[PDB]
DNA sequence: AGGGACAAAGGGCTTTCCATTTATT
């Protein structure tokens, strides 16, 4: 062998999400639809910044967006729809042997968990991130190939086993192994309360007015597609000292805390997807973590 | 005998609007003559023309700056900073709403051509885009001018693109006459010797650097004749026209 | 301004009008075109961590070298032929591929895979131009991030950000 | 040892208040509530400012809001609800190393001096600012979790102890002392007379034909959100020279005063946050001020 | 037949250079 790595490796985007929705309804009547829409306010508070205490007598005048629930209404809905495509081995750039060797060696993986995981973490509402925390029932309503479920509450921390969410795993895991694709229909309903805050997407903007700008499609609140597909990801229980699932980086790098769990201890993507091609005998669990880097997809450099 | 296929509504979330260097906003033709040429491989369908509405388009971000997205450690060697952000590069997105109309020949039944485009339209991506909520095609048959009417008006919301011409260069042109450009090909300037990186190994390579030209956003039912709102490939790595200058 | 050109050739020191780090920072890859150069034509120049030397004034070799088209007037060769061979062996080609986009297009009977790369002249002149002309749709964007001391000296000198074109089409109410 | 914080810290909010409402009662009938609305008036008084004396001749004219009880009716009623959410120790921006060292240097703080405060607030009445001035009676109903309690007559400035408050703040401290979260249900009642003048929140307007402009859900007058939540958090007493309770602030500072009781003397947030990491010993009573500005949120970062 | 030498290719860490001119609806 003694076989060295292409330049560049380039593997499509297997879970493609769509940007959600954001309505007002009740729990009673769920038909009601009413759009939910950002504004503007502008609140005067004080600036109490670290260190700069000479500055601790003024006041500063902000700008910000705010989306609520009106008066009338007290349930959140949230509406998207989850594309799973198969054919996952299959390169666009640099295939060459490279891939081949690496396909004959990755065969033999557990398709059936990873596919209850990326499920499951849809049935567990871990898409909400705000939305979820304050809320007293969250119901969700999965309609796939005219099969409409429903699920009632699920613990999002651990993987907990049940017969509803194995028929729909058992479905993904035959497309994620073959070829094909299938799409599933999501409706979040969440109890908040009258008058109650939701939380939409925060951009990453300069602009020169407001100091917070939320995400909206004409005017109606929404979150961003590429934020949804993080708690999708969100599979990650194999890193050394494991407390909670994190999201499947090549490094295992979660920038928001500051920290890199999978990389500098011989853990990370670049040093098991040599061994795999240079003959060494994979774990069950590092043979999952490369396959769910597939999933995700990503350019890898030299 | 020509025939057209209308796919209307059709939701694209997530493209990458940079069309050029200078140009952010709407994709550029090529793009939808690229699409055609990729059904044209997929499926089977031979695809000459193609003509495309803009329902509804927003760039997402604030008036004057456009968002930037997050970036991922993506590279091999880069373990020691890994903790920290990551180095941005330029990308804008965009979402939108749009209408597709193509000019095909099948001479064959009319109950397995929406089949097939359905079969191809739940795999293909819009510029990089994702496709959400589509509606079913539907087949339309023109001879003449006189029943050309039929096929243009069928896509009644609609805003076409037609081609306006350069006078002397885009930019006193776009500040005198009101005009936002488009590119509508590329001019190749040296050939790559080592093929090696390639994505094909056997076809040639060219650098190439993007040429322009002036748009006009137009209504579909204020149009006098249908093909100068068509598109299709022809000149020396450029698109083009079928009925001349608007 | 030869005492500044010899310290530039001593440098990496290449001229282009044509590259792609315009898009991506980790291109390298730079294209001087002959038939493009006119009475106008701006061009750009590239070294290791943008250094640079004054002249007294606080202008480099860019700020000399494209005030008063003095570009072509070297280039043309009415300033002698001790500055023109020195002007002439500093734009050289530089050619790499990677981290750049490559598409296909349809030639006459086959495909050609080709990758666009971006143009030096028409950034700088839409810049000065749309200023001062009173254009307001259009884009504000600076690239090069914290440090744009690794692109390009046009890069370096305006911090402002170049002016893109808004193309946004009007919408069905 | 003497570790620094890291650049990005970001804490939550763990009380959510809405944004209150005003209606119109009697006060031996408290079912028939109508709309507090905002009419526009135009007023003709005379001008005189600290500068130009010649121009005390000209009468200027403005145009400003208002918004009063009607003729029929006698009493006001505001109405809101509160949410406290727990686990106030988990950092949203910014890992461990720093807050997980915090965590386990304020667990075991007094969370009932602050609970039993955060509510003495809400029952007292201190949460109206300006209606409160003028009244013959006031009477806030409480409801949480299918319970109702009922409170007369309460000192604002003075801390007292009884015996029903204290049945609420067992749960309030409950939740900041764990996970969860519990939800009440304020109506405050007064009787000003019949005609009298209503205050709303005025809001920041730059430049408006109006001189002054009033906060406005469809056409009914409100009070803002944040404004609530002021009046709730107005527990500090443990500055230099104590007289009266204070918002909790890292530098303690009033802007309608132009000072900062707590910066300048070794005795802010910043100060005594550094000091808890590195290994001091805290006092028994600014534990609870530290503990108290995490339940607000901020920005805390070099 | 196999550790040891002979020299390479990755990889962490440590510099390093380096400066505008803001209206737009």
């Amino acid at each position: 062998t003694k076989l060295k790595a292409p330049a560049v490796l380039a593997y499509s985007r297997k879970i493609n999400p769509t940007n959600a929705l954001m309505f007002a309804v009740n729990w009673s009547d769920r038909d009601n639809t009413t759009a939910v829409m950002v504004g503007t306010k502008t609140v005067a508070g004080t600036q109490s910044v670290r260190g700069n205490p000479n500055d601790a007598d003024k006041g500063n005048i902000q700008t910000v967006n705010f989306a609520n629930l009106p008066h009338n209404k007290n349930t959140l809905l949230v509406k998207y729809n989850v594309k799973f495509v198969g054919d996952v081995f299959k390169a666009e750039l640099g295939g060459g042997e490279y891939s081949n060797t690496l396909q004959t060696a990755l065969e033999n993986t557990d398709f059936g968990t990873l596919a209850y995981r990326y499920v499951y973490n849809i049935a567990a509402g871990r898409t909400l991130w705000r939305n979820r925390v304050g809320a007293e029932s969250i119901e969700t309503v999965i309609t796939v190939n005219d099969q409409t479920f429903t699920f009632s509450d699920l613990l999002v921390n651990e993987f907990d086993e049940d017969v509803d969410v194995a028929e729909i795993a058992d479905m993904v895991a035959g497309v994620l192994s073959g070829e094909g694709f299938v799409t599933l229909k999501v409706e979040h309903y969440m109890l908040l309360g009258e008058g109650s805050e939701v939380f939409p997407s925060q951009e990453f903007v300069e602009n020169s007015k407001l100091s917070k700008q939320l995400f909206d499609l004409n005017g109606q609140a929404a979150m961003h597609d590429q934020k949804i597909g993080n708690a999708i990801r969100t599979i990650d229980t194999w890193y050394e000292d494991a407390t909670t699932p994190i999201a499947v980086e090549p490094y295992g790098s979660v920038v928001r805390n500051g920290v890199a769990y999978r990389a500098g201890n011989k853990t990370d993507l670049f040093t098991l997807m040599d061994g795999a091609v240079n003959g060494k005998s994979l774990t069950e669990e590092d043979q999952m973590f490369v396959t769910a880097n597939l999933i995700r997809g990503g350019v890898f450099g030299g | 005998m020509r025939k057209f296929i209308i796919v209307k509504n059709v939701k694209v979330d997530g493209i990458n609007a940079k069309s050029s260097d200078i140009t952010v906003g709407m994709p550029p033709a090529t793009t939808f003559c690229g699409l055609g040429e990729t059904m044209s491989i997929k499926t089977g369908i031979v695809v000459k023309a193609v003509s495309y509405g803009s329902v509804k388009f927003e760039v997402r971000g604030s008036r004057f700056n456009t968002s930037v997205t997050k970036f991922a450690w993506q590279d091999r060697g880069n373990g020691g900073k890994a903790n920290n952000n990551s180095p941005i590069q330029p990308k804008p997105l965009a979402d939108g709403v749009f209408t597709l109309c193509f000019e095909v020949e099948w001479e064959d039944c009319a109950e397995v051509l929406v089949d097939k485009v359905t079969n191809f339209i739940n795999t293909a991506r819009i510029a990089g885009g994702t496709i959400a909520s589509f509606n079913k095609p539907f087949v339309k048959v023109a001879k003449d001018a006189e029943e050309l009417a039929s096929v243009k008006n069928a896509m009644m919301p609609c805003y076409v693109v037609v081609d306006c011409g350069v006078e002397v260069n885009i930019f006193e042109d776009a500040v005198n006459r009101k005009l936002q450009p488009m590119v509508n090909g590329y001019k190749k300037l040296e050939k790559i010797v080592d093929n090696k990186h390639m994505r094909d190994k056997f076809t040639p390579a060219y650098l190439a650097t993007p040429t322009y030209t002036m748009i006009g956003y137009k209504m579909v039912s204020n149009v006098d004749n249908f093909d100068q709102a068509l598109w299709q490939y022809g000149e020396n790595t450029k698109v083009k026209t079928i009925g001349g200058i608007y | 301004i030869k005492e500044m050109i010899e310290d530039f050739i001593s440098k990496g020191g290449l001229i282009f009008t044509h590259s792609g780090r315009y898009t991506n920072t980790n291109n390298s890859c730079f294209i001087f075109n002959k038939n493009d150069i006119g009475v106008d034509t701006k061009v750009d120049m590239y070294t290791p961590k943008s250094a640079g030397i004054k002249n007294e004034e606080g202008e480099n070799l860019w700020q000399v070298l494209n005030k008063a088209n003095m570009f072509y007037r070297i280039y043309s060769g009415e300033l002698g032929e001790e500055l023109q061979y020195l002007l002439k062996s500093c734009c050289t080609a530089k050619e790499d591929v990677t981290t750049l986009p490559q598409i296909y297009f349809k030639n006459g009977e086959g495909y050609d895979i080709l990758v666009p790369i971006g143009n030096a002249h028409n950034l700088i002149s839409g810049t000065e131009y749309l200023w001062e002309h009173k254009y307001y749709n259009t884009f504000t964007q600076k690239l090069g991030g914290s440090n744009p001391q690794n692109c390009t000296h046009a890069c370096n000198k305006m911090r402002g950000g170049f002016k893109q074109f808004n193309c946004t089409p009007p919408q069905v109410e």
